Formats: structure tokens, C-alpha cells, sequence
């Protein structure tokens, strides 16, 4: 119930500033006790493909945090995560990529078809995710 | 707690209305909507995704369709967050290929719902198509599914999905074009001339936005006629038992022979014997398509009761270029300006290799078919004319049978160039009346009555000029300042063979 | 169990101007590999990536494909038994992968599998030779990523 | 004989016997001669042409040839009579049905194959009508067909009612209570609202009834208002109609949200004026956004007279009435994309004008958009609009009175000085529809934001470029923000309208900045694509100058694609050939260089590549490349004539080649 404002304003906050302003409230505060950002997975969810730089990073940090709290949310967040890869934009698919390691081992069920599209999109966009995926499959054993 | 405790059982609870029963789902309906109008997140993409995802009969459209109207006056912006987060299920794991097909065919029905009708989509305010558009980069990957059913709806619902407000991006539409002319192409192998509509529905749409989406459109369907695949459809294409039989029946010599060559045998020794029938009507689909793209709009009952549509000049100039490209890349005689008989002598290895590519697929005149109904196309695609035409002077001059019949190809081929490039605008009918003739003619006065047809197309060049424009009609009208030697000698030839060309004589 | 004297002349397998030789001695090691582990088996099949790797912009088309064909599942049963290698068999196949991204861009297609990038692996005829590599390469993927997950 | 003698109806019934012993040569003959004379001007008898042509076509179809293109020219739009008379001629050949035995599969495979068009079923219905169809087509085979026919274009029926399944006379109180609210929460018209609003105040106590859902939100500019009314009931009705009226303009609604209004307003003309100059004001909001959403994007003209609503508003302000400011930004935007430039600042201009932020940057953006066709080097409003643009996204204390940090523009929102903030000029542009506008905007973001940010000289040219340089106090502004504001101005622009070659050259351009390559070269054959027709013709040398392939170049080396780089390396007006060897030295090639030798047309390239070749032991690609040298297209001593369209043919292959790779 002490959540509402926070809600309210990540669902009525169409401005770069007060979605960060608020994302940066929502990280300070999740200093410990990371359950609460178990509250705002669709949020976090809506915002993780957005435009702005700073906006997604904090919100791919929310929810790398929120799924090493509680790994059972990892496979909440398959969609969201496909659709950061597939997109037309080259900006969040950069970021989708540096976190693909960490997501692929919080995921642990999911990770076969994360690295696919992973090395698809490597291969037929101009790039080279070996690292990453080598990272991967190294602590994936 | 008790909606928050039910917010984690949406999608049985979804399952459960969706069976259309006597007062319980009417329930469950109502517990769906408090449920969606409670929370924060609304879950209104989800259990719209999970309503449209498993609706087969028009009852769960309705049921959808009503659980938005009473959603619509609490909360806003369900469409599009529906949309995206079904596209996402989609491209992931879960949507199982019969729930995508389900969820992409009530789509499509729901924006031909919205399309027509005067109070349906206008008493309730829902903008189905425009919420649509805004995905039609995610929906072009389905045209191309392995799973033919999703294939099928993603073809079915971009038929009638419309545009945004801006026109289109060029990336999007070029990925639209390559996914429409794909999902052709593959239903024209599976499904076949019937199984079409929704594929060259939407190529006719897109191609009348822009006129780089048309010849993008244009080009892309000449080159996937005429690739190495798909070309078929339109017009046409190991020491034991060398140890057993050793040593050369002696065991005490060496082998009989000295040697391989080669392999010898080959083994495929395939020949083209696919089918006769329902293969001229994938060409026909295929001109059909071609015409509904390059007539310019059209639909305004013209004349009293017999309007033709003219063909676009740009159209038709685009098909000849992406044609004269296809068979001959080379530039190096590519000039409008027909060059002497003897210049001929020259160049007889292209010449020579656009008449195998001519004979080895029959589409190609048909594809000439097109580009000689609109007078000023046929002036740019007069490479593949040139070369047809030495190639056949060069077989005529080489020919020892007496009888034109001995080579029916040949002369088939002669009387159809002569046809397209006399009824382009560029031959007087003269020259009708001497591809009639041909079929009974001397290979050596063919030759002859050939040369005239070069020496006169070398005198009259097709030329982009003097095709003024007529205030009546986009007719390309020209109006020859015809060939007195040309005439000279078509009579001479005319009259050394009346004893079976006397009743030709009196046509003109 | 005489066979892995055999990789005491690999190497020399390898330095061939014939393709089916270099093909055989890969396969050969790839098999030596996955049978034996050893830090000199480890060296060989170092060597063989390096030479593959080498292989790739010294060879036309035509040759690439019938090159490159083969010797895919050798990379698989390589990344199978040595670990430490992943990393640069996954910058190899990147490579072969971004070559074969531009030989299918140059001439027309039939079945464009460019746009395919945002499709999935389904449990479990005659086409282009160049979409023939593309499917090869990501099935190839497909495995090492089943195998070392699983 | 009846051709010569201008009887065209005795050639049509002549021709169309199906004898099957006539010479198809001749019939091709006069049915071209005939189209001819036909399409020539003074058309005799069309009708007959089109006649020849089906008869034709059948013949053509019956001896098993393909079917012209003028059967298919003809029969685009059919109608009543021309199916009849196709019908007609399908059922009068030779051998009806007789001792045929090979016809019948022809007839009944063109019928077949004849539907595949005509989208109106009124025309299959015809073609089925004449014995219920001609030779029955195999009959208890039409269902497939008929099924599929009617699948092709479905309709089917839906519901817009709610689920009120509310049994009536509940004989009971808070039940048919709560149904009632959930009738008026459900209600859409006024006067339904307004007798269920009536009848609960009748059957109830004095209660209020508008807090019945927490959805309707209501400003506070106009809360403190809407209550301070002595009867509940007109206080509830107005409530109620205002936020349903708010709520229909936000879902887009405007078609109930204009009823809604109008019953509000002659509801309130009785009442005081107050609310009836608020309603007003909404009323004039809500016909802005229907004229600039509903009425479509594309609008010729407004009909002068919401125009001069607004004018007459804006100049007015004698009341105390509350101004929204969502109200204020949407009608400047209104007037300044509608071309209104003929009102410029000389009109009132002190009358309250430099306290509303809004119309005074409206005002100088349409003073300083008209100084284009006056070619006097003046740009005085330009530098106004510079140095307010540069002056809002500066921080106001230097010294940092906030905190140590670099928050303040960023997180803290302060220290911002001037008209506006740094995000409400975002959502002043993003209300902002207007191709002139939008790009002076964007190349003055661009402009200042290639003023000392960075130490590489990466600058990104602009077309209209006449900004001042001189970037006073540049320590104060953020270059964070400039980044971060024209990134969003770009994404803006871009999602308008994609086909802007100069806004997706800007885009980038800016990504190439911010090291991304694959994008930038994304853009650059995007922006191609946008000016030549996807690289069909010569690209326009003001799009695709020196400096763009420069980057292009600079772009495909660093991605690992050297044959590229060599084959960009042609494009320019000289060619750069240190760059172009530099890149074919490589060994780590990533665009199958064996590949790419067929869209070199220089000597030069190619004899390098040869000797790269055979340097390096590589004969299978160093006779690829004498191959290629071999060609008659290029050698060299061509009179130009030939060797430049070569050359076009080669970039046309290659750019259409590079937009298949990318996007």
C-alpha cells in the first residue's frame, strides 16, 4: 500500500526525468531488503526496451537485482528480454547483450534459446558476441 | 487478498470463461474485469493476450470485444501493450505455433470487423488497425513461418492491416516486400494458384504507396522468377566390388584399360518432366499480379461501360530494366541506338547466351508480353530484342532444311519477337502480316525479311522521343514521318512465293 | 587402440595442398578428440582451429563451402572435449558466420534467410549452397550450445 | 472482307465460332490492329475489341497456350455485361459437351482459375447463375471453392454491450444500488448519466455519488472549483461530466467527448460563468485535438473559425479563470504548425506576453523560420533563439550550490534559468508537426551540440548551419543534456516521418559519434534508399557527398569488412586508393571477399588485388580476379560511354547488395 505514489508515477511519467528520478529513488531504496523490487516487474518490463541510456541501464540492474533475489522470477522476464534482441534500434540490444551472461545464469532453463538468438543476431547483424556468449557457456559448464 | 490472490490465476480464469457456459462465465467475465480495473498494472495486455491467443468461435471475439468496452471507460492504452506483449510470447518459447495462428486470425478478423460496418467500430472506439500498424515489423518475420498455419494468419492479416500516419520506413518496407514476395512464392509451390490472395492482396497495397516501393516490389518478383529456384514453376528447368572383379580375370597381368577419364555415367541424367497443365496458370497468377501493380489507380468506371486501366510508363520501364538486367548484365552494346548488320558479327557469344536464356525459360517472352503494352517501355528493353534478333538471323543463316517446320522453336520464337515488337508501338502492321506469313517460308527469305526488320528498326531507332502525350488519354501515340525498301522487298518476297502466299497478299 | 600415434602426423595431414586430406585430418583429430584427452591432443586440435581459421580467407566460394561443410561437427566435438577452446571456436564460427552473412546479400535467394534471424530451433531438399553453410553453421550452434548446457 | 468494310459486329460473330481451323497469327494480327485503332484516339467500337480479345483469350485457353496480358488488362474492373458475354462464349464452341473428352478439363481448369480475382462475390455469383455454372465444374467439388470464396472476405457480427448480467427488480436496496452505479459507471450518454445521477440523489440520502471510481482524475487547477457548488446534484452532474468528457479525450473518444461537453456546457449556462468559460476552454482543447488527430494528419485548411477562437482566446484574458498550461502549449503548437507566420510578435505584443514562455518561443521560432527567403545577413532572431536555447540548458550557479556532483540538470531538474525547463521544450516539440520547424529545431540542437563536447573532430554537418560560433560561458551548460535532448528530438523526427534523407543522415551521424557503426551505416542506406528509389537510379550528389562516404568508409573498416571499404573507396570523386589498399592488406576480412570481385570496376583495384594474390600464394582467388580483369565491360579505352554504365550497373548491384545485408 506504501507503494502507491512510485507506481503512479512510473505509470503516469511519460519524461525522461521523472522516470529516472524515480528509478534512482527505487534503487537507493533497494539498498537491502531487494523484495520490494518484486512490486514493480511490469514496470521494470516496460521499461527495460526503452530509448533513453541511463533509464534502461536502471532498469536492467533492477531486475538483475530482483532475479538474484528471487531466481523464480527469471522466467518472467523471457519475453521482455527476446524482444530487447529483435529489436530495429542497435541501442538495447548492446545493453541486452552485456547482461545476456548474468541473465543466462540466473535463467539456468532458458539459456539455450538466449544464446541462439544471441549468436543469430551476431551473426546476421554486424557484430561479435563471442566473449559473452563464450562467458556464458564457460560458467554454464 | 482475495484479488490479489486471483491476479496469479488469470490465465485459468481466462481458460475457464472462454467455454461458453449458462451463467458461469457471465460470472467469471465480471470477476475478470473488477480484477483488471482493481490492480495497478490493470493486467489488461494479459489477459487480452490470453482471450485472443485461444478464441476460436466468433463468441470469445465478442466476449473480448465486450470486456474492452467496459475496460475502456476505467483504464487506457490496451491495445498497443496487448499487442506488444503477445509479439513478445510470440517471438519467445511460449505461443505455441496453434496459439499464435489463433491469436494472428483474431486479429485479422478483428480488423476486418473494424474495417467495415457503420456502428460497430464507431460506437466503440478502439482503433484496431491503428494499434496494428505499429507492428508490422514484427509481423513481417511470421510471412515466412515454417509452421504453415502461422504463416497463413500473419498473410491473412497484413492483407488488411493498414499504415500508419507517415507512409512507411525503408527499411520496414523493404523487409515487408522480401517476406510478401517469399510468402508468394510459397504458397504459389504449396498451395498453388488458389491459396494466392492474400499475398498479392498485399504486394497491390504496398506498391501503390511509393513508387520506390513499386519498383522495389517490381524487381524483387522479376528476380524470384527467374532465380535458380522457384523457375521451375512458371516456365520451366567402392573398392569391394572393384576388388571382386580384378585382376583382370588372370591374376598373374595387369588391368585391360589404362585408366579413367573422368567419372563416365553420370548418374542424375535428370530431364524436366515436372507437369503440362496448371503450370501456365502460375504464370498467369504471376502477369495478374504484375498488371493489378503497375495499372495506376484506377476504379473510376471510365468510358461508359468498358474502362480499361492504362499501364503505368514507370512500371513497365522498371520491369524492362529489372528484365534486361536479369538476362544480360552486360553493357558494353547496351546503347538504344541499333548498331549496322555487320556490328552483329561481333557480340554473337551474347547474342547467343540471351537466346539459351530465352529458351530455357518461355517467361521471359511472357514478362516481354508486359513491357509491350505500354508504348515507351519497350524503347529501354531493346538489348534483349538485339541479341534475339541475331541469334535468330545467326540460326537462319546457318539452317540447311528447306522447311521452316524442321525447327519449331525457332521460328515460334521469330513470329513471337516480331508480335512483341511490333504491337509495342515500334513496327507498322506490315510486320504483322510477316510474322503471320513465316509459318510457310524459306529459311534464307526469313533471314532476309529479318534483316529488313534490323535495317528499318537501324533507320527508325526506338527512341524515347517522339512519343509526344495525348490530351485524351496516357496513350503513347507514335506517329510515323513507312519503309519504302523494307516494303520493297516484303512484296518481292511476297510475289516469288505466290503459289502458296496468294491469299496473304490481299490482308494488305 | 593404436590410433593415437596417428596424431604424430596430423599436422603433417594437415599441411596438404588437397582439400579432402585437410578435411580427413580434421575429422580424424575431431575423433581423436573426443575419444582421448590429452594436452598434446589439446595442441593438435589448437592447431587444426588455427589452420581452419586461416583457411577461411584463402579459399573461394565454391572451395569454402565444400570446406567448411564437413568439418563443423569437428568444431562441435572439439568444443565437447576441451573447454578452454569455446571462446575461440565461437569467434570462429562469428567470422564464418559474418561471411556467410555477406554471400547471401550478394545474389538473390529463394528462401531469404536473412530475415530468419528472429526464429527458433524446432525439435529436432535442394537448396542454395550458401543458405545450405547458414543452416549448417546454426545447427552446429545449436548442438555445441545443447551440449554445454546439458 | 467485313474488316476492310468498316463492319466490326460481322468480325466479331465471324471470329467467334471456335471452328479450330483458322491461323491463330492472323487473329493475333487483327486483334493487335484492332487495339491499335482503338487506342489511337476516336475509338470505334470498343465493345468489339474487347469481344475479339475474349474470344481470343478462350481460344488461346481451349488450345492450351497462356493468356495474354489484355485479357487481364480487360478484365481488371469487370462488370454486368462483360461476364455475361464471357459466359456466353465459354457455352457456344465447337462439341458442347459431345465427343470432346479433352476440352472439358481446359473449360473447367480456366473456370477454376478465373476467380481468383474478383473480389466482389455479386461477380462469382453471375458466373455461377448460367446453369449454376458452365460444364458444372465436377460437380461436389464447388464446396471447396464456394468455402474458400466466402473465407477470403469473412464477416462476422460482435457485441458492444457489456457483460450486465444484473437481473432487474432485485427487491432489495444495496444490490439494485450497486447495480445502478455500475449502470452509470458503464453509461456513456449524458442523459442516461443524468437520470441515473437523479435517481440516486432521489432514492437516497444527501451522499455524494462522484466518488464511485478512483479512475476519474480530475486536476486540482480545477478541483478547488468543481466543489464549491451548494447543490449536490448539479455539483455531481458537472463532476461527473467533466472527468468522463477528460477521460474520452485521453482514450480518444472525441466523438462522445463532444456530446458530453455540449450537454455540460448548456447544462452550466444557467450556472455561473466561471464554469462555463472552463468548459469553454475545454470545448475549444478538444476541437484542436480533433481537427489535429481526428479530422486526419493530413489536413488541407482549418475553417478560420477555431483559428480565430483561439486568437480571440489568447488575446481576451479578462477573466480570473484558472489557464491550464497543457491548454496554452497545445494551442501555440496548433497555430505554429498550421503556418499562421502572418502573426508575429507585432500583434500584442506586452499585453501579458513575456509571462506565458509558450507563445513567446512560438512566436520567435515563426520570426526566426520566415528569415529564410530573406537573404539580408541579419539573423537576429536566430541568435535570440540561440542564446535562450542555450541559456535554458545551462546551470544558473557555476559554483554548484546543489552538491559536488554533475546532478543538477540531470537528476536535481534546478538550476535551469529562462522561460522553461529542459523537458518542457520536449513536450512542446513533440506537440509540434511541421517538417520546417522540426528540422531548424534539429539543426539548431546539432549545432550546439558540435561546440567543444569532446576532443575528436567528429563534427556533424548540417544543411542550414548559421548559428553564431562563440559559446559564451561554456562551462555552465550540459553537454549530457544537449546529447541527451537532441538524441530525442532526432528519435522524435524520425518517428513523424522515416522518409527524411537529411534527418536520417543526422541520425547517422550521430551514431557514428556515439561509436556505432552498424547503425550508422543502417541509416546511411536507409537515407539512400529515401532519395535515389532503392538505389535504382544515381544518387543526388548533395545526399551522398565526399564526406558521407568518407564515413561510410570509415564505418565498414573498423567493422571488419575490407571489400566493402575497397568497393566504397569508387564512390567518390577521386578515388582514394591508399585507403583502399590499406584495407585489402588485411587478413581478418568479414564480407566474403571472394565474393564482392564482381562490383570492382577499376583496373587499378583489381591489379592490386591480383598481386595480393599471388604475394600471398592464393591462386584460387588471384584467377577470380584476372577473370574479372578479362571483362569487355571494363577495359580502360572505352570512348566513357560504356565504361560509365558499367559503373552505375556495378554501384546499383552493390548498394542494393549492402541494403540486403543490413536492416
Amino acid at each position: 500500500a506504501e507503494m502507491a505514489p512510485y507506481m503512479k508515477r512510473l505509470s503516469r511519467g511519460q519524461t525522461v526525468e521523472d522516470l529516472l528520478e524515480v528509478l534512482s529513488d527505487i534503487d537507493e531504496m533497494s539498498r537491502r531488503r531487494p523484495e520490494i523490487l518484486s512490486f514493480f516487474s511490469t514496470n521494470l518490463q516496460r521499461l527495460m526496451s526503452s530509448a533513453e541510456e541511463c533509464c534502461r541501464n536502471l532498469a536492467f540492474s533492477l531486475a538483475l537485482r530482483s532475479m538474484q533475489n528471487s531466481p523464480s522470477i527469471a522466467a518472467a522476464f523471457l519475453p521482455t528480454f527476446m524482444y530487447c534482441l529483435g529489436s530495429q534500434d542497435f541501442e538495447v540490444v548492446q545493453t541486452a547483450l552485456r547482461n545476456l551472461p548474468e541473465y543466462a545464469l540466473l535463467c539456468q532453463e532458458h539459456a539455450a534459446v538466449l544464446l541462439h538468438r544471441a549468436f543469430l543476431v551476431g551473426m546476421y547483424g554486424q557484430m561479435d558476441p563471442s566473449a559473452q556468449i563464450s562467458e556464458a557457456l564457460r560458467i554454464l559448464h | 487478498p482475495f484479488l490479489d490472490a486471483l491476479k496469479n490465476h488469470v490465465g485459468e480464469l481466462c481458460g475457464e470463461t472462454l467455454r461458453l457456459e449458462r451463467k458461469r462465465f457471465l460470472w467469471q467475465h465480471q470477476l475478470l474485469g473488477l480484477l483488471s480495473v482493481y490492480t495497478r498494472p490493470s493486467c489488461g495486455p494479459e489477459a487480452l493476450g490470453h482471450l485472443l491467443s485461444r478464441a476460436r468461435s466468433p463468441e470469445e471475439l465478442s466476449l473480448a470485444t465486450q470486456l474492452y468496452a467496459g475496460l475502456v471507460v476505467s483504464l487506457s492504452g490496451l491495445l498497443p501493450l496487448a499487442f506488444r506483449s503477445c509479439l513478445a510470447r510470440v517471438h519467445a518459447g511460449t505461443l505455441q505455433p496453434p496459439f499464435t495462428a489463433r491469436f494472428l486470425r483474431n486479429l485479422a478478423l478483428l480488423v476486418g470487423w473494424e474495417q467495415q460496418g457503420g456502428e460497430g467500430p464507431a460506437a466503440l472506439g478502439a482503433h484496431f488497425g491503428e494499434s496494428a500498424s505499429a507492428h508490422l515489423s514484427d509481423l513481417a518475420p511470421l510471412l515466412l513461418h515454417p509452421e504453415e498455419e502461422v504463416a497463413e494468419a500473419a498473410a491473412s492479416l497484413l492483407a488488411i492491416c493498414p499504415f500508419p500516419s507517415e507512409a512507411l520506413s525503408p527499411s520496414q518496407l523493404l523487409g515487408l516486400v522480401r517476406a510478401g514476395v517469399h510468402r508468394f512464392f510459397a504458397s504459389l509451390r504449396l498451395h498453388g494458384p488458389p491459396g494466392v490472395a492474400s499475398a498479392c492482396q498485399l504486394l497491390t497495397r504496398l506498391s501503390q504507396t511509393s513508387p520506390a516501393g513499386l519498383k522495389a516490389v517490381l524487381q524483387l518478383l522479376v528476380e524470384g522468377a527467374l532465380h535458380r529456384g522457384n523457375t521451375e514453376l512458371f516456365g520451366g528447368q567402392t573398392n569391394r566390388r572393384h576388388t571382386a572383379a580384378v585382376p583382370g580375370p588372370g591374376g598373374i597381368w595387369s588391368v585391360f584399360h589404362a585408366g579413367v577419364i573422368g567419372r563416365g555415367l553420370k548418374p542424375p541424367k535428370f530431364v524436366q518432366s515436372r507437369n503440362q497443365q496448371e503450370v501456365i496458370y502460375n504464370t498467369q497468377s504471376l502477369l495478374s499480379l504484375l498488371v493489378h501493380c503497375c495499372s495506376a489507380p484506377g476504379g473510376t468506371e471510365c468510358g461508359e461501360c468498358w474502362g480499361a486501366p492504362i499501364l503505368s510508363p514507370e512500371a513497365a520501364k522498371a520491369v524492362a530494366v529489372t528484365l534486361v538486367e536479369s538476362v544480360c548484365p552486360d553493357a558494353a552494346g547496351a546503347e538504344l541506338a541499333w548498331p549496322p548488320e555487320e556490328h552483329a558479327r561481333a557480340t554473337v557469344e551474347r547474342d547467343l547466351r540471351i537466346g539459351r536464356r530465352f529458351r530455357e525459360q518461355p517467361l521471359l517472352f511472357e514478362l516481354l508480353k508486359l513491357v509491350a503494352a505500354a508504348p515507351p517501355a519497350l524503347c529501354y528493353c531493346s538489348v534483349l530484342l538485339r541479341g534475339l534478333l541475331a541469334a535468330l538471323l545467326g540460326h537462319w543463316e546457318a539452317s540447311r532444311h528447306p522447311d521452316t517446320t524442321h525447327s519449331p522453336w525457332h521460328l515460334e520464337a521469330s513470329c513471337t519477337l516480331v508480335a512483341v515488337m511490333a504491337e509495342g508501338s515500334l513496327l507498322p502492321p506490315a510486320l504483322g502480316n510477316m510474322h503471320e506469313v513465316f509459318s510457310q517460308l524459306a529459311p534464307f527469305e526469313v533471314r532476309l525479311l529479318l534483316l529488313s526488320v534490323w535495317g528499318f528498326l537501324r533507320e527508325h531507332g526506338p527512341l524515347p522521343q517522339k512519343f509526344i502525350f495525348q490530351s485524351e488519354r496516357g496513350r503513347f501515340i507514335r506517329d510515323f514521318s513507312e519503309g519504302g525498301p523494307h516494303l520493297a522487298v516484303l512484296h518481292s518476297v511476297l510475289h516469288r512465293n505466290i503459289d502458296r502466299l496468294g491469299l496473304f497478299s490481299g490482308r494488305f | 587402440p593404436s590410433m593415437h600415434i596417428c596424431l604424430d602426423f596430423i599436422p603433417e595431414l594437415i599441411a596438404q595442398p588437397e582439400l579432402e586430406k585437410q578435411i580427413f585430418a580434421i575429422q580424424l583429430l575431431s575423433h581423436l578428440c573426443i575419444q582421448y584427452a590429452l594436452p598434446k591432443s589439446l595442441s593438435v586440435a589448437r592447431l587444426a582451429v588455427n589452420v581452419m581459421g586461416t583457411l577461411l580467407t584463402v579459399l573461394t566460394q565454391a572451395k569454402r563451402y565444400a570446406f567448411f561443410m564437413p568439418t563443423l561437427p569437428s568444431l562441435v566435438s572439439f568444443c565437447r572435449a576441451f573447454p578452454p577452446l569455446y571462446e575461440d571456436i565461437m569467434s570462429l564460427l562469428i567470422q564464418i558466420g559474418q561471411v556467410c552473412a555477406s554471400d547471401v546479400a550478394t545474389q538473390t535467394r529463394d528462401i531469404d534467410p536473412i530475415i530468419t534471424r528472429l526464429q527458433q530451433i524446432k525439435e529436432k531438399g535442394s537448396m542454395d549452397p550458401d543458405v545450405q553453410l547458414c543452416h549448417c553453421i546454426e545447427r552446429t550452434v545449436i548442438e555445441i550450445i545443447n551440449m554445454s548446457v546439458s | 472482307l467485313r474488316s476492310g468494310n468498316y463492319q466490326e459486329v460481322i468480325q466479331i460473330f465471324i471470329e467467334d465460332n471456335l471452328t479450330l481451323s483458322l491461323p491463330v497469327q492472323f487473329r493475333q494480327s487483327v486483334l493487335r490492329e484492332l487495339f491499335k485503332k482503338a487506342q489511337q484516339g476516336n475509338e470505334a467500337l470498343d465493345e468489339i475489341c474487347f469481344k475479339v480479345c475474349a474470344c481470343n483469350t478462350v481460344r488461346d485457353i481451349l488450345e492450351g497456350r497462356t493468356i495474354s496480358v489484355q485479357f487481364n488488362q480487360l478484365f481488371l474492373r469487370p462488370n454486368k455485361e462483360k461476364i455475361d458475354f464471357l459466359l456466353e462464349v465459354c457455352s457456344r464452341s465447337v462439341n458442347l459437351e459431345k465427343a470432346s473428352e479433352s476440352l472439358k478439363g481446359n473449360m473447367a481448369a480456366f473456370l477454376k482459375n478465373v476467380c481468383l480475382g474478383l473480389e466482389d462475390l455479386q461477380y462469382v455469383f453471375m458466373i455461377s447463375s448460367h446453369e449454376l455454372f458452365i460444364t458444372l465444374l465436377k460437380d461436389e467439388e464447388r464446396k471447396l471453392l464456394v468455402d474458400q470464396m466466402r473465407k477470403r472476405s469473412p464477416r462476422v457480427n460482435l457485441c458492444i454491450k457489456p457483460v450486465t448480467s444484473f437481473y432487474d427488480i432485485p427487491a432489495s436496496a444495496s444490490v439494485n444500488i450497486g447495480q445502478l452505479e455500475h449502470q452509470l459507471i458503464l453509461s456513456v450518454d449524458p442523459w442516461r448519466i443524468r437520470q441515473i445521477l437523479i435517481e440516486l440523489h432521489g432514492m437516497t440520502s444527501e451522499r455524494q455519488f462522484w466518488t464511485v471510481s478512483n479512475k476519474w482524475e480530475v486536476p486540482s487547477v480545477y478541483s478547488g472549483v468543481i466543489l464549491g457548488i451548494k447543490d449536490n446534484l448539479t455539483r455531481d452532474l458537472v463532476y461527473i461530466l467533466m472527468a468522463k468528457g477528460l477521460h474520452c479525450s485521453t482514450v480518444k473518444d472525441f466523438s462522445h467527448a463532444k456530446q458530453l461537453f455540449a450537454a455540460c456546457l448548456e447544462l452550466v449556462t444557467e450556472f455561473s460563468p466561471k464554469l462555463r468559460q472552463v468548459m469553454l476552454n475545454e470545448m475549444l482543447l478538444l476541437d484542436i485535438h480533433t481537427h489535429e488527430a481526428g479530422t486526419g494528419q493530413a489536413g488541407e485548411r482549418p475553417p478560420s473559425d477555431l483559428i480565430s477562437r483561439v486568437r480571440g482566446y489568447l488575446e481576451m484574458r479578462l477573466p480570473d479563470i484558472p489557464l491550464r498550461q497543457v491548454i496554452a502549449e497545445e494551442c501555440v503548437a496548433f497555430m505554429l504548425n498550421w503556418r499562421e507566420n502572418e502573426y508575429l510578435t507585432l500583434q500584442v505584443p506586452a499585453f501579458l506576453l513575456q509571462s506565458n514562455p509558450y507563445v513567446k518561443l512560438g512566436q520567435l521560432l515563426a520570426a526566426t523560420c520566415k528569415e529564410l527567403p530573406g537573404p539580408k545577413e541579419s539573423r537576429r532572431t536566430a541568435k535570440d533563439l540561440w542564446e535562450v536555447v542555450v541559456q535554458i540548458c545551462s546551470v544558473s550557479s557555476q559554483h554548484k550550490r546543489g552538491n559536488d556532483g554533475r546532478v543538477s540538470l540531470i537528476k536535481q531538474r534546478e538550476s535551469t534559468l529562462g522561460i522553461m525547463y529542459r523537458s518542457e521544450l520536449l513536450s512542446f516539440i513533440k506537440k509540434l508537426r511541421e517538417p520546417l520547424v522540426l528540422t531548424i529545431i534539429l539543426s539548431l540542437f546539432v549545432k550546439l551540440h558540435n561546440v567543444r563536447e569532446d576532443i575528436v573532430n567528429d563534427i556533424t554537418a548540417e544543411h542550414i548551419s548559421i548559428w553564431p560560433s562563440s559559446i559564451p560561458n561554456l562551462q555552465s551548460v550540459d553537454f549530457e543534456a544537449v546529447a541527451i535532448t537532441v538524441k530525442e528530438l532526432v528519435r522524435y523526427t524520425l518517428s513523424i516521418n522515416p522518409n527524411n534523407h537529411s534527418w536520417l543522415i543526422i541520425q547517422a551521424d550521430i551514431y557514428f559519434a556515439t561509436n556505432q557503426y552498424s547503425a550508422a551505416l543502417h541509416y546511411y542506406l536507409q537515407a539512400g534508399a529515401v532519395c535515389s528509389d532503392f538505389f535504382n537510379k544515381a544518387v543526388p550528389p548533395d545526399v551522398y557527398t565526399d564526406q558521407v562516404i568518407k564515413r561510410m568508409i570509415k564505418c565498414c573498416s573498423l567493422l571488419n569488412c575490407h571489400t566493402q571499404v575497397a568497393i566504397l573507396c569508387q564512390f567518390l570523386r577521386e578515388i582514394d586508393y591508399k585507403t583502399a589498399f590499406k584495407s585489402l592488406q588485411e587478413q581478418n576480412s568479414h564480407d566474403a571477399m571472394d565474393s564482392y570481385y564482381d562490383y570492382i570496376w577499376d583496373v587499378t583495384i583489381l591489379e592490386y588485388l591480383t598481386y595480393l594474390h599471388h604475394k600471398r600464394g592464393e591462386t584460387d582467388k588471384r584467377q577470380i580476379a584476372i577473370k574479372a580483369i578479362g571483362q569487355t565491360e571494363l577495359n580502360a579505352s572505352n570512348p566513357e560511354e560504356v565504361l560509365q554504365l558499367a559503373a552505375q550497373r556495378r554501384k546499383k548491384k552493390f548498394l542494393q547488395a549492402m541494403a540486403k545485408l543490413y536492416f
